[PDB]
């Protein structure tokens, strides 16, 4: 009864929200909000897939995508923590002395 | 009129363009992460519009 | 399917990796012994390779809906355990300047050798998605190994923000491929469109936010922004392995995802793909001009040289020597990015500190240390495709694939950019035998040295004698 | 079974001059003479039992000698070589110059000799190679692989007084172009290739089986024109000369490595052996094209010699001048244009190898380029202008040298074929003497223009002066009696002949 196209264009609006979110702050935690936003929005989009179909896949999808998403949130936040703590500044366009 | 080799200087001139612009592009790895990032969804923008010409 | 004993008997370089994993992060937590546990991991991975021999003696088989195992998966992974192989041997001086832990970086070279593995048999894109991570976030934790040095932050920060990024682009071409198809294996990716149907706009978007992904994942532009920075920002042989095995894996289930799918002979994916590879060559060779910096060029000559190898892609359907001139291609890039790193990698190990500067100043190498900057000179006119090279030989494998299919846009590209090449590579090398103005005694070193000496020996040799490696990648054919 | 030891000879005698290194730093220069007065009498002796005063034109493929073991068997590639009359003059002539380049780089008491004794044996064997291979792959090989020896020697071993910078730039500049051009002759070998396993079914890289492949008008015209391209980098052809002045004013000061690498042209028997048997209808639609380019070079050639203040840069465009007539001697399809190229090509590398040595030699003595730094040299040094004047007076195109049996033998034979370039050709020949006593004058006649040219030089060391006579006595040979070479390039020249003009 509820269309599959309604909850792929869903999870695409959640998706370029989330890339929207990344690109326009400076501050690396919106970053890795941003990150995490476009990550669930996959997993939903798995999610939506595998129930039109009536398969467990799209579930054991989701389910690797948020120990994906677990893991990156983990590594981030360290990183960030590493920022902070080395820095005392959380711009991430002072992090960009590498060019050329 | 011909002292300097003028086909020398013709045939020269890739290696001028060739110059300009590698460093015309590399004004493109400024450093910025955010640039990047932009560059990364400009760049998804225009393969997927590319795939819906064709 | 489900398992067979022998299935289990075509599985087990995966078991051997991980099984080092474990008995690598037990001895860690025995005690934190670094010549032990660096000696652990390099048996387990040579054990991986007799492994592969051992299965190379059994058959081939699709061992799970996700794995299939075949010639094709045993010479992908023996690349990937080559490279890592090289790379754990290259960091040992590196960790041992190093004045933090030193054995994580090993437990993590482990896990990303298992994630290039589970790629090179990937047959299912819940395989080849796993794999992507697998291979993606131990980089995370290793081009920031040294996260109190800027640099190293600096690109560990940009590679983990832009791979989670480009990650997401993955996952969601792969959830609209799956909405599409309604199976996640490689060969029904295009099943149930027929009738000249294969252009659904739904398969063909989902196809290109996954071109997204991989094509971050393989330095192609305009993806290929973040390359420089994290080679130049991330340890010497971190940079090796990226360099190697990860765009190695990727492209290898790259190849397959393009070989066993119905929609990998679309006409829109492979235009957009030239173009990719077109902007690739000339954007890297271009890029590489004014280069001071050796990582940095690498990098830029990473992404021309996928370029060549995207080349090589393109002709797959229409072609027959596509897959083979991508093996050859792909042993000579393994061994002369192999070379290149590694000697960036000997000559800033020790690691001096976070604050200390890692420049390289191969300007005058040859009149303090002879022998690396013979191997840097074998490597530079390896990348730029000298005869005398295999990288010659990988580069006439690409011309005769691009004459085959009739590309004559791209040949052009590859004759030009490695015009720029020869530029760029030269100089590096006459830079090498210049006179520097001003300006080890270990037995890893000297087997860091002895291997880009096996790996300069063997593009040399395969430069003026190629047979062997030829019959070697014919061999490999997989279950088509 | 002698040319695989043709090749092998200088690539193992150049291996143990370097080896030879920890014995000694006067050793290697014995070693090198050794191998090239090895590879010269061996050369010799083929000469002498060849027979090729007595061998009729019977088709093409017909070689006095044929090797193949095959290399790369998955792509039909294998080690062909052959040789008949034209290649083994050829090999010959690079031969002659090799031992004078070893005879030339004497006395260099240095360290590291070794290596450049390597790295000219190289060269030198990769130039034979090239000149004796038949397959496709092997040949393309054989062509590119001089290229990274030459570009070292010229980058690290060049002129010292100039700037490194600019020996870097001239090496990278000659690199870029042969071995784009190169790139693009493996493009058109690919293609051909492709076409004749396409068109058959039969996957080789044979010349003598790539040699009936039928293919449309247009793609035989872009296969010649990428081995044209290729040819034409070499050879010189206007505009792709640019490479070579600066090659050559940046090439190491003894004056050998111009005898080694570029003083003998390849690119003219590849046109011979490879534009017109394989593409013979394109090159008879291309021949206008390159007839006009080669006046072009000819006149071109001669206005640059004209205007340099440097004598190398001046000899180096009067090599460009001569290869144009002879580049307008190859598209003739005359068999005496064609034996007149011959002789030209021989003449042209003996003369340019004397003119090269004695500027190396005046060099060695004044230590300038500079013509406007000299005058009046005949009363300083003893037998320099006298030589000079007789190298001169040679490429000026005077009989009694073989450069006038060669230029005025393509004369004939191209106004048999084509008149009014022929007209123009000769007013060239105006041209090469204006330039010829313009650089007599300027370097040793007149007064001194500065204080190097008022002292009494030093005068010539035996070896060099006994080698500049040797080229003496072989031009006044050439021109007196070219009958022997002749005789030698027919059967080929003949055989190339007859295949171009009976396929249009
Ligand atoms: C007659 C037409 C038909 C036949 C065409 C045949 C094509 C192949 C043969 C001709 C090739 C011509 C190449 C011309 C440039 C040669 C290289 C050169 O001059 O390099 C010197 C220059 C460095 O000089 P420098 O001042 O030291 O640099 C600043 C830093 N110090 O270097 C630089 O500035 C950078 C050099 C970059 C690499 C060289 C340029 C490559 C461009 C593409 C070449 C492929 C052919 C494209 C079409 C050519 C025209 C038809
Ligand atoms: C910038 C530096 C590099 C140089 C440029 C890069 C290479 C450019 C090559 C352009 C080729 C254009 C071909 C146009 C038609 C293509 C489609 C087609 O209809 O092909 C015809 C034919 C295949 O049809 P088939 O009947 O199977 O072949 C039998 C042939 N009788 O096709 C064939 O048989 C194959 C035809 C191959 C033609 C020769 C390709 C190489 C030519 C030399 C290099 C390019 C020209 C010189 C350099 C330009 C300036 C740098
Ligand atoms: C940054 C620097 C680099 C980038 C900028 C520089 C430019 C780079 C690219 C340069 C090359 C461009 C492409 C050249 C090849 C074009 C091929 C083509 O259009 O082929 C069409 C046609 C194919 O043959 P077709 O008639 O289809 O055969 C089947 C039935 N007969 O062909 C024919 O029928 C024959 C066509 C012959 C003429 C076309 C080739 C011209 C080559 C010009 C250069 C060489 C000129 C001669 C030598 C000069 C002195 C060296
Ligand atoms: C029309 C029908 C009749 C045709 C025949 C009769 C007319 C032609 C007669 C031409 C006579 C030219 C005489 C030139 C003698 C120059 C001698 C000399 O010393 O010149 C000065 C200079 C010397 O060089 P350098 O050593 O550098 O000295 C320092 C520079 N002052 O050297 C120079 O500056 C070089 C001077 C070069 C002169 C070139 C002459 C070419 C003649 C071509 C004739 C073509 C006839 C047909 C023309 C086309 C008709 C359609
Ligand atoms: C009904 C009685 C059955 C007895 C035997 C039961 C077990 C047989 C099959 C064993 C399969 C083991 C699979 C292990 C996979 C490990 C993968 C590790 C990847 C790193
Ligand atoms: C096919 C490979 C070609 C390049 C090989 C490079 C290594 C060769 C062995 C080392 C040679 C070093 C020579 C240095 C000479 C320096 C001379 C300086 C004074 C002119
Ligand atoms: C900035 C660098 C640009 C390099 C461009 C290189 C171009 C090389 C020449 C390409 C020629 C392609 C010709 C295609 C003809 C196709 C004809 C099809 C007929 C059916």
């Amino acid at each position: 009864m509820i269309p599959l196209q309604h909850g792929l264009i869903l999870a695409a609006i959640l998706f370029v929200l989330g890339l929207t979110g990344l690109v326009i702050r400076r501050n690396l935690l919106f970053m890795l909000i941003g990150l995490e936003i476009m990550i669930n929005a996959s997993a939903l989009a798995f999610v939506v897939a595998g129930s039109y179909w009536g398969q467990t896949d799209g579930q054991v999808m989701y389910i690797l995508a948020i120990s994906l998403a677990a893991a990156e949130a983990s590594i981030g936040l360290a990183l960030l923590l590493q920022l902070h703590r080395r820095r005392q500044n959380l711009n991430i366009d002072s992090v960009s002395e590498m060019r050329g | 009129l011909l002292k300097r080799d003028p086909l020398n200087s013709m045939m020269n001139i890739p290696a001028v363009l060739s110059r300009f612009a590698g460093k015309g592009l590399l004004l493109s790895e400024n450093g910025y992460l955010r640039w990047y990032v932009a560059s990364m969804s400009i760049g998804a923008v225009v393969v997927l519009a590319l795939l819906m010409v064709l | 399917m489900t398992i067979t004993p022998q299935n289990l008997i075509a599985l087990l370089p995966l078991l051997i990796v991980g099984l080092t994993v474990v008995v690598v992060m037990l001895s860690i937590a025995w005690r934190r012994n670094h010549f032990l546990n660096a000696t652990l991991s390099v048996i387990g991975l040579n054990a991986a390779l007799v492994s592969l021999w051992f299965v190379g003696q059994a058959g081939a088989m699709d061992v799970t809906p996700l794995m299939r195992v075949d010639g094709f998966a045993m010479l992908y992974t023996g690349l990937v355990l080559l490279a890592s192989l090289a790379t754990c041997t290259f960091a040992y001086p590196w960790l041992e300047g190093y004045n933090d832990n030193k054995d994580e970086f090993y437990l993590l070279v482990l896990i990303a050798a298992l994630g290039g593995i589970l790629l090179a048999n990937a047959n299912h894109l819940a395989s080849l998605f796993l794999g992507i991570e697998l291979i993606s976030l131990p980089l995370f934790g290793l081009v920031g190994y040294a996260f109190r040095q800027k640099r190293s932050l600096e690109a560990s920060i940009k590679y983990t923000i832009l791979s989670a990024a480009a990650s997401s682009f993955l996952l969601f071409g792969m959830a609209l491929v799956y909405a599409q198809s309604g199976d996640l294996s490689f060969v029904a990716l295009g099943k149930n469109l027929g009738d000249g149907m294969l252009n659904e706009p739904l398969l063909l978007a989902g196809f290109g936010l996954m071109i997204v992904g991989l094509g971050f994942k393989l330095s192609l532009v305009p993806f290929h922004l973040w390359t420089p920075d994290v080679y130049q920002g991330a340890p010497a042989p971190v940079s090796t392995f990226l360099a190697t095995a990860s765009k190695i894996a990727i492209f290898g289930v790259v190849m397959r995802l393009f070989l066993y799918a119905p929609v990998g002979d679309s006409e829109a994916i492979r235009v957009v793909l030239a173009i990719i590879a077109f902007a690739s060559i000339i954007f890297g060779n271009l890029m590489a001009l004014s280069q001071t910096n050796i990582k940095r060029l690498l990098g830029y000559s990473s992404i021309s040289h996928l370029g060549y190898l995207l080349v090589a892609l393109i002709a797959l359907q229409t072609g027959e020597m596509s897959m083979e001139a991508v093996g050859v291609y792909l042993a000579g890039y393994l061994f002369s990015s192999l070379g290149a790193f590694g000697v960036v990698s000997l000559m800033s190990s020790p690691y001096r500190g976070p604050d200390a500067d890692s420049l390289f100043s191969y300007r005058g190498l040859f009149w303090h240390r002879p022998i690396l900057a013979a191997v840097m000179t074998v490597m530079m006119l390896s990348l730029a495709g000298i005869p005398m090279t295999l990288g010659f030989i990988g580069k006439f494998y690409v011309l005769a694939v691009g004459v085959q299919a009739h590309l004559w846009w791209l040949v052009g590209a590859v004759v030009v950019g490695s015009a720029i090449g020869l530029y760029y590579y030269l100089r590096v090398a006459v830079s090498l035998y210049l006179h520097a103005p001003e300006q080890p005694s270990n037995w890893q070193y000297s087997a860091g040295g002895i291997v880009v000496l096996i790996s300069a020996l063997l593009v040399l040799v395969l430069g003026v004698w190629p047979q062997p490696l030829i019959s070697i990648v014919r061999l490999a054919m997989p279950l088509m | 079974m002698l040319l695989p030891w043709l090749i092998l000879i200088p690539f193992i005698g150049g291996f143990l001059c370097w080896q030879t290194e920890r014995f000694g730093v006067k050793v290697p220069r014995w070693i090198a003479l050794i191998t090239m007065g090895l590879t010269l009498a061996l050369s010799l002796q083929l000469w002498l039992q060849g027979g090729y005063s007595l061998t009729q034109s019977a088709g093409i493929p017909q070689w006095q000698s044929e090797f193949d073991m095959p290399w790369i068997p998955r792509f039909g590639i294998s080690i062909h070589l052959a040789i008949d009359g034209l290649s083994l003059l050829m090999v010959v002539l690079t031969g002659l110059l090799g031992v004078l380049a070893v005879l030339c780089s004497w006395k260099e008491i240095e360290k590291y000799q070794g290596f450049f004794h390597l790295n000219l044996m190289w060269i030198l064997g990769g130039v034979i190679g090239v000149f004796l291979a038949i397959d496709m792959f092997l040949f393309f090989f054989f062509w590119e692989m001089m290229l990274v020896p030459m570009y070292f020697l010229i980058a690290l071993w060049g002129h010292k007084a100039s700037d490194g910078k600019t020996r870097i730039t001239a090496a990278t500049k000659f690199f870029i172009y042969t071995q784009a051009s190169g790139l693009v002759m493996l493009i058109a070998i690919l293609a051909l290739v492709f076409v004749h396993y396409n068109a058959t079914g039969v996957w080789t890289f044979n010349y003598e089986e790539l040699l009936n492949t039928p293919m449309s008008s247009g793609v035989e015209y872009l296969l010649m024109l990428g081995f044209f391209i290729a040819f034409a980098v070499k050879m010189p052809v206007v505009p792709l000369h640019g490479w070579l002045p600066d090659a050559h004013s940046q090439a190491p000061t003894a004056g050998s490595v111009d005898l080694a690498g570029i003083l003998l042209k390849t690119a003219a028997y590849g046109l011979l052996r490879f534009s017109l048997p394989l593409f013979p209808n394109a090159s008879a639609e291309f021949a206008p094209i390159a007839m006009w380019l080669g006046v072009i070079g000819i006149f071109y050639g001669a206005w640059m010699a004209f205007a340099q203040t440097d004598i190398k840069r001046l000899i180096a465009y009067t090599s460009v001048s001569h290869m144009g007539f002879v580049l307008i001697a190859i598209y003739t399809g005359s068999q005496l244009a064609y034996q007149g190229a011959v002789i030209q090509m021989i003449a042209h590398g003996l003369s340019a190898a004397g003119l090269f040595i004695l500027c190396g030699q005046l060099y060695e003595r004044i230590h300038t380029r500079d013509m406007r730094m000299m005058g009046g040299l005949w009363s300083k040094m003893k037998w320099l202008p006298a030589l000079s004047l007789f190298f001169a007076v040679a490429t000026l195109g005077m009989p009694g040298t073989g450069n006038f049996v060669g230029e005025f033998m393509i004369l004939f034979g191209s106004f048999q074929v084509v008149p009014v370039i022929t007209v123009i050709s000769t007013f060239g020949l105006v041209f090469a003497s204006v330039y010829s006593l313009a650089m007599l004058h300027r370097a040793y006649f007149g007064k001194a223009k500065s204080q190097i040219a008022s002292q009494e030089l030093p005068g010539m060391s035996l070896r060099e002066l006994f080698m500049i006579l040797l080229l003496v006595v072989l031009l006044v040979l050439l021109g007196f009696y070219p009958q022997p070479i002749l005789d030698t390039s027919h059967s080929a020249i003949g055989n190339i002949q007859q295949w171009f003009v009976n396929s249009v």
